[PDB]
DNA sequence: AATCATAGTCTACTGCTGTA
DNA sequence: ATACAGCAGTAGACTATGAT
């Protein structure tokens, strides 16, 4: 009934008392009994590992404790924006401020509630400006009961997180508390897909490995993305997508169903199941086909047809930049030798006649070099662990909402990557969050997938309002922060996409009269803090002074000079509050609430709480 | 091919080791700390006094305040320029392993040129070969270089103890003196305990080895740097001793070097005035001041320009503050054609004489700075008018211009082209080196050191090694010959100086110039039993041969000397005593077995040794075969 | 209820739990413990136990295989194969192969989960271990548990990989690669203990080998795997690794050179337009090469503009209108310097007019193919050239000859020392017999493989006891086809020279099996640091069989008579070819003759000083 | 005393390739 | 098609500082 948010936490507070709650058995007045859990191991047919391994770093316990320290930060809302015609309805959000501040509000209403996650976390080259910057100022003592480790330990520990370090520690520390709080908003069937290059593909494996467990592996993606020909030893042009999930409820396949001219194709194809023999069939297709080949981009290529639908011809017999094998092949019809690629076939002899059987060889009228046939139905059959998607449209897409920039943001990714993972691994429902928005790449596909695309996500957003360079685009354009460039890029990609919106939050500082901000500060911290989400609408309630609010059957009462008692007792229909909360700095008024509301809940119940 | 046993060097080694009599190697208590960490060699401050007083008797070495003190770790052997001084330390380095299972040492060098050379030394074939032999032991060999936690010292720190591997740190001055030595890490060394690179290599327990201490003054920065490790014990190596000694142990002079003929002789060269100072870029010529980069004339001065002005910097790298000058007339065009010409022909004198001769493979050495085609006119010239391997060696001389051929990396390029220079298969013997690359030439085989475009001993120093024959191996008295500018006449009266003043004394006229026994007698008779009668005789060679017709039999002649001699792990003495004695491993412990004594250590088997020797010469049957 | 409660440390402790669902009981007692040194670091269990199996000296020996060796084909052969576990093999070429291999090569067994691997080996008691490797009884026990019994962890994989990583890097030259076959099992731990063995600044890159097609049903369809790439020292490393006969490269100076035999001016580049228009489609990466004149065909290299950011601003003079040509949005690569030297070399094309970016001519001829990150080849072609070399059905997932062609070709420029101590189905050596066979391609190859019994299968029913046997024999065939290129055959021998440490009869040796004998030479070569391929001459002193090899001669052989020390003087006087600077003679087959030896060693004249070695 | 070293910043540039 | 601008680009020259 009376409650200050937010309490003390440690390294292991939380999961020491999980362990206590739901296994009694295991714990003696006193420590823990292995014997007892070990019991309950070998009962449920679980075998016990050989494996004895980890990846330690330097911060470890550090980012342990993190991930258990409650929001040291309030919430607002920028009620300017959320205001505006546009932006009044919507159910997308974008947050202002540090991820994982944002991420452990969040926890209380959206745990288990994210269909899918994608970040662009920062790549820890040696040029991104990375470093561990935290705006805590812990004391070694306060550190090493927390930690708990020595006070020495606890010293070197201070003197590494202030430095501040680029090493894979400061990486480790900075990440591991970001996808800890993340994973317990994911839902069961939930999965998060992170953008990552050769500097911390490892770490982060290991690190992704601690958090889910390797069980929940999906794989991981190589992204060859871009051309490099600077001279040296490995010319790189890929980076990498690990992708995880929370894998026992995870669909048993992923397959994309984003295009409605394969869907045509495709029933275009069993459709003229009217018309067997050829060339009719190819009579009828290509009488078709010539009235409707500009309807179906991409797929307008796709001029033949056989028994087994349409397709197109693949000039991917050669070998590309290399010789390959020499052979030769008799055309059908003329009963000469085919004309041979300059660099030879790619397959051996063995399996251009397996393919010859198959009837998946295409011949000229002549014997033109042979092509591949690649049908429809095949499109986008996969999520292939190699993609091969050029990120330069990024800037194209970039450049198109900003044309007054040069080069609005260093690095983007493009919406090309994005609206394929969410594709594949979602079914246009959910909600779809990025916790290191930078350009806004994914919130601006969710507003082009729900748009062009005719789905149902939420997107949520969040970036921190770091400064824009100084002398750079975005500073001279007026941009301060990369918050101001990221909101301004949702707020033209929503013009150009049926203007659906997007609601805005911010982090707070914490904290003798209050001013009215600092009233709507404590009354949206609240309401999320006791489970309702972002998008719930707040009602003003007025008993007769008052001025109350009611969320979800909660009723708030954070106004001073609170008589009117009576008329909140009175409520007639649709006000029923099973929870009471009321600001406790605004005794026998209070004494007076909890007795009056014990003799209203019979019949039939209304609680009482008394916050900060 | 390593020389053993040269005795000016197993003097050095017998002189460091003689200071560790009655010494204790200390096991750490600490299990995982034992396997990475040293021995601690613990003795007595009067055990120390007393070994240093008796090495300084033996050696010849006077016992006063200026070479002693009790109360320091740093030992000094002193050794001229050419005397093989790494051979030494490193020879002492397995001697340290053998008698103490010392097998973590720090070698801290001035220079990358030293480095280079002292690396290139360590891996070699010739010595691995040479040490594995004489110790049955293998050196690792962790070369601590800038990346342009280091890998190097990570690898020294965290290597195994567990027993043929000796292992060693190869570090210069500007490693020492980097921060990233200083630089706390995420990363923890020795049983996860030492963030930083110094209080890792400290806990190692280390013996250090410096090479040219006169590059470490005591009172800077880097040796301020090195006191940081608390190493056990210093052992300083080199030819100059600037701030004086701490424990002379070993002292082998310039002049015993020339004396004992350890070295080649020199005959200097003197090939025949203005000056042009550098004023504010106004410079002043005294033979009217010029301003200013371009080429420098204001003479004629060949091939020079400025480069760089704040101090002035030319063309081959000469730095002038305000006030430096510059001879105009040492980048005369004809003074160096002339200096090059009359190499050229004394080359040839001592080719015909060499390669006539088993051969050696002379090599001339030219120094520039930064009439190319006169020398390859030179060559051929002298070639064709000299006309048998050098009859071949001349047609191939004749038939190609390759006779001739031109930082840290250019220096590795000269000691990888080594073996090749040396080889009599290719033609290349001239050799022109930048002036800047001096630092890099130690070459036994250079017979002429000619400074083109330009310490004495130290410049001589390239040269003055022993060559090496046809198969290899050092000659068994040869003379470097040194060419120098009209600038430096008194070059030899300031070199015989330079190495006296660095020394009853010496030094030989000739050297630097201008170009028990009746057991003997009694086995010379048993062999022996104008040009003279005689001479037929003092010239047929014999071999020896030991009358002894079974082991059983051998076995009791060296049991007789074992129990005469009874007033004095068992596997590795055992080998370590049939390789010096030769004597078969079963027969050794036979006796031994038999033998009322109990075996185990280095001085026994000297003994064993020495005493053998002269039991079996004062004793008798024997003989000698006609070879 | 029991689900239940399995469920609730799953959910909230899934670190516990390995990728095969079975709990870590460490992970959750740490976290249950809060009580009072962090480093950066990848730990396992048996890490201890994997730097003392790399320090443990070998418990071998070495000997040719006699009746292979002796053929024609494998007379001088400069390539090698050897047979036994490849940890022990490596220890034994550390005297002469260090720091001599220029590229290893190795597919080591990744940690699929249905490749049957199991750590396991041949070695102690917990006191033993507990002793040896300097850590207490409890760790000794806990290793041993896995060590003894079936282990497939990713400490288990760690343990195996370690030693051999370990070892195999002594052998490198300073200049020198590994490369390393994986999939993504293993690809973070072993990138992770490559790191610890090389130094994180010696990784070269990873390249991914998109190697399969994989159709049926799933989230992502796994079609890669990896080849992780270090060097010994990232300084010596030569800066740049290009190929300059590439197939697309030599292919268009072949046309380029024809059509120019057979057409002059304007028609030079309509007939090649024609050609070019028909072709484009074949010619990546060279697919914008459209022009051509009598010096060849080239491209106008659109490459004057500045990445990323503000360039070098000045004007460049159009020859015709005479006014500044329209400069590029980031301005320019080149500093007005460069671009100057360009002008004067004519390697500038230029617009109709000043309103078109200028470009840099380029031909073809000049092109180096380089090595890009993603390579795109077919695995399963592996079966073709196997089907091709045992025309039996599958013998052995092996690698296809195609990929480490390659690699083999960028690493080492036509010359160096290949080495794969995981050969498999021996596809690394036949890459090097495809490689020498079209030169200036001399590259030589070792490689080890265990002699690990074949499974009832294809192999077995052949006659094909061991993989061993497999890997000899595609070797031979591999030889056959390539020209006769011929390897040497090495395996490893039980120590018959080996005793208890013991001190009282102990030196009381057997008469040496003309085996054992040969067995000794060919150890005792090595391990005085001769490499496998320099030959042993057989001298004869007097009646006296010695054998001569790298300057060092050897005396096994008893009977050691006074006229073969004449003849061995006299030889070393007489012969020109005969220089040795060491004479090595086995012990227990020689006291007096000994001693004989000795003198005679230093008394006598030539001039070369001989060094005197006494083994066993 | 005139170089020689190390670490780190930032000049001076790669060459094929997506999209309009 | 021709053409601009793409490349979480690269390698190594050059600078400050400090050693002997
Ligand atoms: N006894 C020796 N025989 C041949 N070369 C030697 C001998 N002692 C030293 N050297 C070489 O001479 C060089 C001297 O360099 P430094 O370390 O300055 O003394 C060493 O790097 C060795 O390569
Ligand atoms: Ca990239
Ligand atoms: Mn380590
Ligand atoms: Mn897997």
């Amino acid at each position: 009934k009376k409650e200050t948010i937010f309490e003390v936490e440690t390294a292991n507070s939380k999961q020491l008392a999980v362990l206590k709650a739901n296994f009694p058995q295991c714990f003696d007045n006193g420590a823990f009994i292995q014997e007892k859990l070990l019991e309950i191991i070998r009962a449920s047919e679980v075998e016990l590992s050989k494996e004895s391994y980890s990846l330690n770093w330097l911060g470890k316990s550090y980012a342990r404790l993190l991930a258990n320290l409650p929001p040291k930060t309030l919430l607002a809302e920028d009620k300017t924006h959320n205001q505006q015609e546009e932006n009044k309805n919507s159910q997308h959000l974008l947050i202002k401020g540090d991820n994982l501040e944002v991420l452990k509000h969040m926890v209380n209403a959206y745990a288990e509630k994210v269909k899918m996650i994608y970040i662009d976390p920062p790549y820890n080259t040696g040029k991104d400006g990375f470093v561990y910057n935290d705006d805590r100022k812990f004391t070694p003592e306060q550190l090493s009961e927390l930690a708990g480790i020595d006070l020495d330990e606890a010293k070197r520990i201070l003197e590494f997180t202030t430095k501040g370090s680029s090493s894979h520690s400061a990486w480790l520390t900075f990440i591991y508390p970001r996808l800890y709080i993340a994973r317990e908003l994911m839902r069961e069937d939930g999965t998060i897909f992170i953008s990552i290059d050769h500097n911390e593909f490892s770490q982060l494996k290991l690190v992704c490995d601690e958090i889910f467990g390797e069980q929940n592996h999906v794989g991981d993606l190589v992204w060859k993305n871009a051309t490099d020909n600077n001279p040296s030893n490995i010319a790189v042009e890929h980076e990498y997508i690990i992708v995880y999930t929370k894998k026992e409820q995870l669909i048993s396949e992923w397959k994309s169903n984003i295009s409605d001219v394969k869907n045509l194709l495709v029933n275009i194809g069993e459709e003229f199941a009217s018309k067997y023999t050829g060339n009719e069939l190819q009579e009828k297709y290509t009488q078709w086909f010539r009235e409707h080949r500009s309807e179906l981009w991409p797929l307008d290529r796709y001029k033949y047809i056989d028994k087994d639908g349409i397709y197109t011809g693949s000039q991917s017999v050669h070998n590309p930049g290399k010789e390959g094998y020499r052979y030769d092949i008799i055309h059908p019809k003329t009963k000469k030798p085919c004309k041979q690629p300059l660099m030879g076939y790619r397959f051996p002899l063995d399996t251009m006649d397996r393919l010859l059987s198959e009837e998946k060889i295409i011949f000229g009228d002549d014997e033109k070099i042979i092509e591949l046939k690649v049908y429809a139905k095949d499109y986008k059959q996969k999520l292939s662990s190699v993609i091969h998607l050029d990120g330069r449209v990024a800037t194209n897409e970039l450049k198109e909402l900003f044309p007054e920039m040069t080069q609005p943001f260093t690095n983007a990714k493009t919406i090309k990557l994005v609206e394929d993972l969410i594709s594949f691994a979602c079914d246009g429902e959910g909600i779809v969050l990025d916790f290191f928005a930078g350009s806004g790449t994914t919130a601006h596909t969710v507003f082009n997938l729900n748009n062009k695309n005719k789905t149902s996500y939420q997107f949520i957003t969040v970036q921190l309002d770091e400064p824009t360079k100084d002398k750079s685009d975005a500073m001279k354009h007026g941009y301060n922060t990369i918050f101001d460039l990221t909101k301004e890029r949702l707020i033209r990609a929503s013009k150009k996409n049926r203007d659906q919106g997007f609601k805005v939050y911010q982090l707070m500082p914490d904290f003798v009269v209050l001013t009215p901000e600092q009233y709507d500060t404590l009354l949206t911290t609240w309401c999320l803090y006791d489970g309702s989400l972002l998008t719930t609408p707040i009602e003003d309630v007025d008993l007769g002074g008052y001025k109350a609010h009611l969320c979800d059957g909660r009723l708030y009462l954070i106004a001073p000079n609170f008589t009117a008692l009576k008329a909140l007792l009175q409520k007639d229909k649709d006000f029923a509050p099973n929870k009471v909360v009321f600001y406790g700095s605004n005794s026998a008024k209070q004494m007076e609430l909890n007795e009056a509301l014990k003799s209203y809940a019979n019949k039939k119940e209304l609680d009482l709480v008394v916050r900060n | 091919t390593l020389e053993k046993n040269l005795p000016h060097q197993k003097a050095g080694v017998d002189a460091v080791m003689n200071v560790f009599v009655s010494a204790t190697p200390h096991l750490t208590d600490n299990v995982a700390v034992r396997l990475l960490a040293n021995p601690e060699l613990k003795l007595s401050e009067q055990q120390y006094y007393n070994n240093i007083k008796n090495v300084q008797a033996f050696n010849g070495i006077a016992h006063s305040k200026d070479n002693h003190n009790a109360k320091s770790n740093i030992i000094d052997v002193s050794m001229e320029t050419g005397t093989g001084k790494t051979y030494t330390y490193i020879k002492t380095i397995f001697d340290l392993n053998k008698s103490f299972g010392i097998n973590k040492f720090i070698i801290i060098v001035p220079t990358l040129s030293i480095k280079a050379g002292t690396v290139n030394f360590l891996k070699s074939d010739a010595l691995k070969e040479h040490f594995r032999d004489d110790y049955k032991r293998e050196l690792r060999t962790y070369v601590v270089e800038s990346q342009k936690m280091p890998q190097a010292i990570h690898d020294f720190v965290e290597a195994s103890n567990f027993k043929k591997y000796i292992h060693v740190l190869v570090i210069n001055s500007g490693m020492i003196n980097s921060k990233s030595l200083t630089d706390t890490y995420d990363t923890g060394l020795l049983d996860n305990q030492f963030n930083t690179p110094v209080d890792a290599l400290r806990a190692v327990k280390p013996f250090i080895i410096i090479d040219e201490p006169h590059r470490f003054p005591t009172g800077k920065k880097t040796w301020e740097n090195i006191e940081k490790f608390n190493a056990q014990y210093i052992i300083r190596y080199g030819a100059t001793f600037s701030e004086g000694y701490k424990n002379l142990v070993y002292r082998l002079t310039a002049v015993d070097a020339f004396n004992d003929d350890l070295v080649k002789g020199i005959d200097a060269y003197i090939e025949d005035n203005a000056n042009l100072k550098f004023v504010k870029d106004g410079k002043e010529a005294t033979f009217f001041k010029l301003a200013k980069s371009l080429s420098k004339t204001h003479s004629a001065i060949h091939d020079l320009t400025l480069d760089a002005l704040n101090t002035a910097v030319l063309s081959n790298g000469i730095e002038l503050k305000i006030g430096s000058s510059i001879n105009p007339y040492s980048y005369d065009q004809t003074l160096a054609d002339n200096m090059m010409r009359k190499a050229v022909k004394e080359h040839f004198k001592l080719e015909k004489e060499l390669l006539t001769q088993p051969r050696i493979k002379p090599l001339t050495l030219f120094f520039i700075d930064d009439l190319k085609t006169k020398f390859e006119e030179y060559v051929l010239a002298e070639a064709n008018e000299l006309l048998y391997k050098n009859y071949l060696e001349k047609t191939v001389t004749n038939i190609s211009s390759v006779h001739g051929g031109y930082i840290e990396q250019e220096i590795n390029e000269i000691l990888h082209d080594k073996e090749l220079l040396l080889s009599l298969d290719n033609p290349r013997r001239f050799i022109f080196s930048k002036w800047t690359l001096r630092e890099g030439w130690d070459n036994p085989n250079v017979f002429q050191i000619c400074k083109l475009r330009s310490s004495k001993l130290q410049e001589v120093g390239r040269g003055l090694r022993l060559p090496v024959n046809e198969y290899m191996c050092r000659v068994k008295n040869f003379t470097l010959k040194y060419y120098v500018d009209f600038t430096e006449k008194d070059f030899v009266d300031s070199l015989v100086k330079e190495v006296n003043e660095s020394s009853p004394s010496k030094f030989t006229q000739e050297l630097k110039e201008q170009i028990d026994n009746f057991k003997d007698s009694d086995a010379y008779s048993r062999l022996k039993s104008e040009l003279k009668e005689l001479w037929d005789l003092i010239n047929q060679k014999a071999v020896i041969e030991y009358k002894i017709n079974s082991e059983s039999e051998f076995l009791s002649i060296f049991k007789s000397f074992m129990l005469e001699e009874t007033e004095r792990s068992y596997r590795e003495f055992l080998d370590n005593l049939s390789q010096t004695i030769f004597v078969k491993h079963g027969t050794l412990h036979k006796v031994f077995c038999d033998i009322k004594d109990t075996i185990l250590n280095i001085q026994t088997i000297r003994k064993i040794k020495s005493g053998f020797s002269k039991y079996l010469l004062n004793n008798s049957f024997s003989l000698g075969y006609n070879l």
